[PDB]
C-alpha cells in the first residue's frame, strides 16, 4: 500500500 | 537566472548513530554522537557528558567505528559517509587548540553496484587489519589497513550470497573471518568466510552454514573470551559457533521486534536490546568452567529492564549508566539500578535531549500576536511523538510600567541590612537624580539623607559597613543604615567633576579625565589612596573582586579617549601591563571583568555597536581573542544579572543581548525587546529574581527564559501527530493524530496506552455510514489543541481503517464560518492503493465539533489547499477544485488527471496550483473562462518528490526522495507550444536532509526577499530566501574563495557534497549558496580572511558586515 509506504517515509527507518 | 540561499537554523537533532571508546586519551571515556553532517564529541563523567567537540561534516555519517591498532597510543575513527567518502580521524589538541585531523580519506563508491538491502555497512576485524563494507549487493568492498593506504584503496571480494541481512567479523579468529545471514529463497541462513587479503577471495568459514529464522536480523560477535556469534529473530533469539548451539524463545520479545543492542561487559557477559516500542532488555550469557580448560556457556537469558525512548543507537558508559539515542523523539541518558523501583522498571532517566524528532508537518502562529513568529511541529512517532513550540530569542514577563522620558542609569537598593531584597532603585537621570521608596510591589518616589536630589547621580552600589553610597558629579557621597546622615563624604581637592565612577561593595575608583584617584569606605569614612594621570582622557572603568578576592580588588582595565584603546593595569601603584590599539575614530562606552565557573573575563564595547571581548588572567594579564561583534547601532552598556548557577552579563543597545555560555564559551543570543538602556538585578518582597530595564521612557521588571538561540517548548502526544492547522478565530490548532491498537478476544480493538486522543478533555466519532461490505491497526483523531494551554480540548475519532491524511482551516464560498476541512481514507493491505475515501467538513463553535458535511470520493485525499474561496484536492491521481454551495455542501467543478499520483498542492494566491508523486512537479492555472483547469507546464524529470512549494509567479521550490532540492522556473522562449508546456530545473541541490514540510514564514524581525521554512525527518530546520543576481554572485565566488581556506573534515569536497544525485544523475549545485558555508567565513581567523579577498569594489573586513547581516536573516 502507497500508505504503509508513504506514511512511514516520514519516520525514516 | 534562479538564485537563492539556505540555511540551517536548527541541527539536525535525531541521532543517527553514536559509539563510545578512548579517542581524546587513552584514558579518557568518550561518547561519539553521529547526527547527520554533526559529530558531538563528549567526555563522560560523574556527572554525564563533559561536551568537548563538535565538528560538521560535508556528508551524511553512515558509518562510525572507533578502532586502534598496535602501536596507537589512542583509538583513530573510521568515517563513512553516505556518498562513499571513507575517512580516518584522530583527535589532536595543540594544548588549547583542538583539531580533528584526517589520517587517511578516499571514495570507496563504485560505478557498478545497486545499493543494497538493510543500506550501508561497515565492520571492523577486531585485529585491525582491515575495514568490512557492505555496499551493493553481491559485493564486499575491504579497506586494508597499513601505516599508509592514506587513500583508503579497497577492492570488491565477489559474493554468492545476493541479499544479506548483517554481518560483523567474529573473535578468537586467526584469520580474519566475516559472518553474516542472508536471504535465499527458502528461509535465512548463517554463513562465515575466512577474508585473505594477500590472495583477494574468501576462504572457508570456520563453520557449516546453519539455518535462522524467518526474521533473523541481527548478529551480535561475542568478545574473544567466549567468540561466537549471538543471531536476534522474532520471539526468538540463538547462539552458534562452530558445533555449539544455544536457543531460547521468551514470548516477552514476541510483542517487538529487537532495533539496536549494546556490549555492557567488555568480556560480554551483559548486553543491552533496543526493541520498536521503548522497551529495554538485558541479554545474559551464563558462563560456566572447568580447571585447566577455558569457559562454555550453559545458557542465555533475557530480562525486562523498563522503557526509553525509542532507541536507534544504545551505549552503555560508566557505572549503570546508558546513553540511548533516538531518532523518533527525545535522547536521554538513563541509569540501570540493581533493584526495580515503582511498577518494576530497574530504568530510571537522568537526563533528556531535545529531538525534534521526525517534523511530519510544521506551521507558523504569533501566538501572543506580536510580529515574531513561532513555530509549531508535529513531531515524534508512537509514545515519543508530540507537538513542540519553537521561539526565537530570549522573552521577559513584565510586571510594572513606569514611563520615565529620561533615565540615565539606575542601581539596586535594599534598606534593610537582613534582607536579600531591596526595596528603593536610585536612577541617574537628565542631570537630577530621584529616588524610589516600594511598599514591597508598589511605586512611590521620596528622598534619602546625603543623596542628592539636584545632582546626577553616577552610581549606587552596596557597600560593606553598613553605609550607603552615591557618588554625582561633585562628591561621592556617605552615608548610613545607623547614622543615616553626612556620614562622610570626598569632595576633589580643586572643585573638579567626577568623569567616571566606579563603586565596589568595598573599593572605589574614580577618574576625572586623565587623572585618576582612590577611596575607601573604611568604617564610617572614605580615605584616599593613590593618584594617576594617563596618556589621554579615560573613557570607562569597571572592577569587581573576581574570585580569591574578599571585596579587595586584583588588577585593572580602563578604556581612553584619542588613541582609542583598552589597557590593563594593576592596582594603588597603576602600573600598565599589556594594551590592543583598537581603530576608529569612536571611543569605548563599556569595559567589563567579570566570571562564569572556569575563566576570568574583559569585554569592552564601542560606541557604534560592536564589540570586542578577551581572556583575562588575574595573574599575568595579557591579551585574548580578538573578534569584534555586531551588536546595536549605539553604544552598548553591560551589566551582570542575576540568574541560575553560572550568573551571566547583558548587553544593552538598540539589539538588547545576552551574554550567556556555550561549552565553555559564551552565548550570543537575542532578547526579545524594543530596546534597553541600563539594565539591573533585582529581588524585593513584590519583584523578585526580576531584572530592572529602562529605555527611552518605562521602567520594567522581570525573569528571563531559557538561553539559546531558541527557546523549545513541548506538548507530550503519546502518539504520532500528522498534520496541523491554525484556526485563530477559535484561537486553537487542529492536528491530525494516530494511535495504533490491537485486536483483542472479543475481535474489537483495545489500545496500549493512554494517549493524548484517550485523554481528551470531551471527544466523538464518526457516526456516518457511507459504507457497507495481535493484529495492529491505527485509530485516527482531529485533535483540537487550545493554542494557549496546549491540552487536547476535543477529540473526533475517525472510522474503523480510515486515515486521516490531510486538514485545513478556513472559509469557504459566501459561508461566513471557518471550517476544519479533512481528506480521509480506507486503508487495507490487501489493497496496493486506497479507492474510497472521504472530505469531511467540520466546525468548532463554543468548545462543539459540528460534522458540517461529508463527501465520498473514490479515492485517498492525499493534500488540499483552500483556493481562492473555493476547495481544491488532490485524490489520489485526479486533482479537483470543490465549491461550498449556499446550500452548504461540497460539489465539483473541475479536476485534472494528468497525474501518476497528486502528493502535495500549493498555490500562487491568484489561480496557479502545483504537484505530484514520481514526477517532480507540474503548474496549473484555474479559469474564470468556463471555470477550467489548464495546466500550463511540468518539468519531465523524475522525482519522487516529498515536499513542494512556491516562492513567487515563476519559482518553484521542490524536495524530494534523495535528500536534493531543486528549482523550477517556466521559459522565456519564442514557440510557446512546447518552449513553454516545459520548465527547466534552474537550481539544483543536496541539502542531505528529507524534507516533509515548506512553508512561508519567519522567526524574527519585529539582502534577501521571501523566507521559506522547512522540516525534515531528522530534526533540521532550514530556510529558503531569494537573491539578487548580483548578490548571488558575490556569495558564489565568495563559496569558492571559502573552500580554499577551509579544511574540511574528512578532506571532503564541498562542491562534492552538494552536489544534486540520484542513483543515475549527479550534477553541480547550481543557483544556491549555504550560508552555512557563507557563515563559516565569520569563524575564520582574520589572516586567513584577509586571503578570501584580493577583490564597484573590493575590501576586507566590509563583508565580515554582511555575513553577519546575513546570520540576522533566521
Amino acid at each position: 500500500s502507497v500508505v504503509g509506504f508513504l506514511s512511514q517515509r516520514g519516520l525514516h527507518g | 537566472m534562479s538564485y537563492n540561499y539556505v540555511v540551517t537554523a536548527q541541527k539536525p537533532t535525531a541521532v543517527n548513530g553514536c559509539v563510545t571508546g578512548h579517542f581524546t586519551s587513552a584514558e579518557d571515556l568518550n561518547l561519539l554522537i553521529a547526527k547527520n553532517t554533526r559529530l558531538e564529541i563528549y567526555v563522560v563523567t560523574a556527572e554525564g557528558l563533559r561536551p568537548v567537540k563538535e565538528v560538521g561534516m560535508y556528508g551524511k555519517i553512515a558509518v562510525m567505528e572507533l578502532f586502534r591498532p598496535k602501536g596507537e597510543s589512542k583509538d583513530l575513527l573510521f568515517i563513512l559517509t553516505a556518498k562513499y567518502n571513507a575517512c580516518i580521524l584522530e583527535y589532536k589538541q595543540s594544548g588549547e587548540s583542538i583539531d580533528i585531523i584526517t589520517r587517511a580519506h578516499g571514495n570507496v563508491q563504485d560505478r557498478i553496484g545497486r545499493p543494497s538491502e538493510t543500506g550501508i555497512i561497515g565492520i571492523i576485524d577486531p585485529e585491525c587489519r582491515m575495514i568490512g563494507l557492505r555496499l551493493y549487493d553481491g559485493l564486499f568492498k575491504v579497506i586494508p589497513l597499513d601505516r599508509d593506504n592514506k587513500e583508503l584503496k579497497a577492492f570488491n571480494i565477489r559474493l554468492e550470497e545476493l541479499h544479506v541481512i548483517d554481518v560483523k567479523f567474529l573473535y578468537g579468529c586467526q584469520a580474519p573471518t566475516i559472518c553474516f545471514v542472508y536471504q535465499d529463497p527458502q528461509g535465512r541462513h548463517v554463513k562465515t568466510y575466512e577474508v585473505s587479503l594477500r590472495e583477494k577471495e574468501f576462504n572457508k568459514g570456520p563453520w557449516k552454514q546453519e539455518n535462522v529464522e524467518a526474521e533473523a536480523s541481527m548478529v551480535i560477535a561475542v568478545p574473544e573470551p567466549f567468540g561466537g556469534a549471538i543471531i536476534i529473530g522474532q520471539e526468538s533469539i540463538t547462539y552458534h559457533n562452530g558445533d555449539k548451539y544455544l536457543a531460547i524463545a521468551p514470548p516477552i520479545i514476541k510483542q517487538s521486534t529487537i532495533v539496536c543492542h549494546n556490549r555492557v561487559d567488555p568480556n560480554g557477559s551483559r548486553y543491552l536490546l533496543g526493541d520498536m516500542e521503548g522497551r529495554l532488555f538485558m541479554l545474559l550469557l551464563e558462563k560456566e568452567e572447568q580447571m585447566d580448560g577455558t569457559v562454555t556457556l550453559k545458557d542465555l537469558r533475557v530480562e525486562l529492564l523498563g522503557e526509553t525512548s525509542i532507541a536507534e543507537c544504545l551505549t552503555y558508559l560508566d557505572n549503570g549508566v546508558v546513553f540511548v539515542g533516538s531518532r523518533l523523539g527525545d535522547s536521554q541518558l538513563v541509569k540501570l539500578n540493581v533493584d526495580s523501583n515503582e511498577q518494576g522498571s530497574y530504568v530510571v532517566a537522568m537526563e533528556t535531549f531535545t529531538n525534534l524528532g521526525p517534523i511530519v508537518d510544521m506551521c507558523v502562529v504569533d501566538l501572543e500576536r506580536q510580529g515574531q513568529g513561532q513555530l509549531v511541529t508535529c513531531s515524534g512517532a508512537f509514545k515519543e511523538g508530540s507537538l513542540r513550540i519553537i521561539r526565537n530569542g530570549i522573552g521577559i514577563h513584565e510586571h510594572a510600567s513606569i514611563d520615565l522620558p529620561g533615565i540615565k542609569g539606575l542601581w539596586p537598593l535594599r534598606s534593610d541590612p537582613n534582607r536579600e531584597t531591596y526595596d528603593t532603585l536610585v536612577l541617574s537621570f537628565v542631570g537630577q537624580t530621584r529616588v524610589l521608596m516600594l511598599n514591597g510591589e508598589e511605586v512611590e518616589e521620596t528622598e534619602l539623607m546625603g543623596f542628592v536630589d539636584d545632582q546626577q547621580t553616577f552610581f549606587c552600589g552596596n557597600v560593606a559597613h553598613q553605609q550607603l553610597i552615591q557618588i554625582t558629579s561633585a562628591s561621592v557621597r556617605l552615608v548610613s543604615q545607623e547614622p543615616k546622615a553626612l556620614v562622610s563624604e570626598w569632595k576633589e581637592p580643586q572643585a573638579k567633576n567626577i568623569s567616571v565612577a566606579s563603586c565596589n561593595s568595598s573599593q572605589v575608583v574614580v577618574a576625572v579625565g586623565r587623572a585618576l584617584y582612590y577611596l575607601q569606605i573604611h568604617p564610617q569614612e572614605l580615605r584616599q589612596i593613590s593618584h594617576t594621570e594617563m596618556e589621554h582622557e579615560v573613557a570607562c572603568l569597571d572592577i569587581t573582586p573576581l574570585g580569591d578576592s574578599n571585596g579587595l580588588s586584583p588588577l585593572c582595565a580602563i578604556g581612553l579617549w584619542t588613541d582609542i584603546s583598552a589597557r590593563i593595569l594593576k592596582l594603588p601603584s597603576f602600573e600598565l601591563l599589556h594594551k590592543e590599539m583598537l581603530g576608529g575614530e569612536i571611543i569605548p562606552r563599556s569595559i567589563l571583568m567579570t566570571t562564569f565557573e572556569s575563566s576570568h573575563y574583559l569585554l569592552c564595547a564601542l560606541g557604534d555597536g560592536a564589540l570586542f571581548y578577551f581572556g583575562l588572567n588575574i595573574e599575568t594579564g595579557l591579551l585574548s581573542d580578538r573578534k569584534k561583534v555586531t551588536l546595536g547601532t549605539q553604544p552598548t552598556v553591560l551589566r551582570t544579572f542575576r540568574s541560575l548557577s553560572t550568573t551571566n552579563v547583558f548587553a544593552c543597545s538598540d539589539r538588547p543581548t545576552v551574554i550567556y555560555s556555550s561549552n565553555h564559551k559564551l552565548v550570543f543570543s537575542n532578547v526579545n525587546l524594543k530596546e534597553v538602556n541600563y539594565m539591573c538585578p533585582l529581588n524585593s518582597d513584590g519583584y523578585p529574581d526580576s531584572l530592572a530595564l529602562a529605555n527611552n521612557s518605562t521602567l520594567t521588571i522581570g525573569t528571563i527564559d531559557e538561553i539559546q538561540k531558541l527557546h523549545i517548548r513541548t506538548v507530550p502526544l503519546y502518539e504520532s501527530p500528522r498534520k496541523i492547522c491554525y484556526q485563530e478565530v477559535s484561537q486553537c490548532f487542529g492536528v491530525l493524530s494516530s494511535r495504533i491498537e490491537v485486536q483483542d478476544t472479543s475481535g474489537g480493538t483495545t489500545a496500549l496506552r493512554p494517549s493524548a486522543s484517550t485523554q481528551a478533555l470531551s471527544s466523538s466519532v464518526s457516526s456516518s455510514k457511507l459504507f457497507s461490505s495481535g493484529e495492529e491497526v491505527e485509530v485516527h483523531n482531529l485533535l483540537i489543541i487550545d493554542q494557549h494551554t496546549f491540552e487536547v480540548l476535543h477529540a473526533h475519532q475517525f472510522l474503523q481503517n480510515e486515515y486521516a491524511l490531510s486538514l485545513v482551516s478556513c472559509k469557504l464560498g459566501k459561508d461566513p464560518n471557518t471550517y476544519f476541512i479533512v481528506g480521509t481514507a480506507m486503508v487495507y493491505p490487501e489493497e496496493a492503493e486506497p479507492k474510497q475515501g472521504r472530505i469531511v467538513v467540520f466546525q468548532y463553535s463554543d468548545g462543539k465539533l459540528q460534522t458540517v458535511a461529508e463527501k465520498e470520493v473514490k479515492g485517498a485525499v492525499y493534500s488540499m489547499v483552500e483556493f481562492n474561496g473555493k476547495l481544491l484536492a488532490s485524490i489520489n491521481s485526479t486533482v479537483r477544485l470543490y465549491e461550498w454551495t449556499t446550500e452548504k455542501d461540497v460539489r465539483t467543478e473541475c479536476n485534472h488527471y494528468n497525474n501518476i499520483m497528486a502528493l502535495y498542492l500549493k498555490t500562487k494566491g491568484d489561480f496557479i496550483l502545483v504537484g505530484d508523486l514520481m514526477r517532480s512537479v507540474l503548474l496549473l492555472a484555474y479559469k474564470p473562462m468556463e471555470g477550467n483547469f489548464e495546466e500550463i507546464a511540468r518539468d519531465f524529470n523524475p522525482n519522487w518528490m516529498s515536499a513542494v512549494e512556491i516562492l513567487d509567479d515563476d519559482n518553484f521550490l521542490g524536495a524530494e526522495n534523495a535528500f536534493n532540492l531543486f528549482v523550477c522556473q517556466k521559459d522565456s522562449a519564442a514557440t510557446t507550444d512546447e518552449e513553454r508546456q516545459h520548465l527547466q530545473e534552474v537550481g539544483l541541490f543536496h541539502l542531505g536532509e528529507f524534507v516533509n514540510v515548506f512553508c512561508h514564514g519567519s522567526l524574527v524581525m519585529q539582502p534577501t526577499q521571501g523566507s521559506v521554512l522547512f522540516g525534515t525527518v531528522n530534526g533540521m530546520i532550514g530556510l529558503v530566501t531569494s537573491l539578487s543576481e548580483s548578490w548571488y554572485n558575490l556569495l558564489l565566488d565568495m563559496q569558492n574563495r571559502l573552500n580554499k581556506v577551509i579544511k574540511s573534515v574528512g578532506k571532503i569536497e564541498h562542491s562534492f557534497w552538494r552536489s544534486f544525485h540520484t542513483e543515475r544523475k549527479t550534477e553541480p549545485a547550481t543557483g544556491f549558496i549555504d550560508g552555512d558555508l557563507i557563515e563559516s567565513f565569520l569563524d575564520i581567523s582574520r589572516p586567513k580572511m584577509q586571503e578570501v579577498v584580493a577583490n564597484r569594489e573590493a575590501t576586507a573586513d566590509d563583508l565580515i558586515k554582511v555575513v553577519e547581516e546575513l546570520t540576522r536573516i533566521h
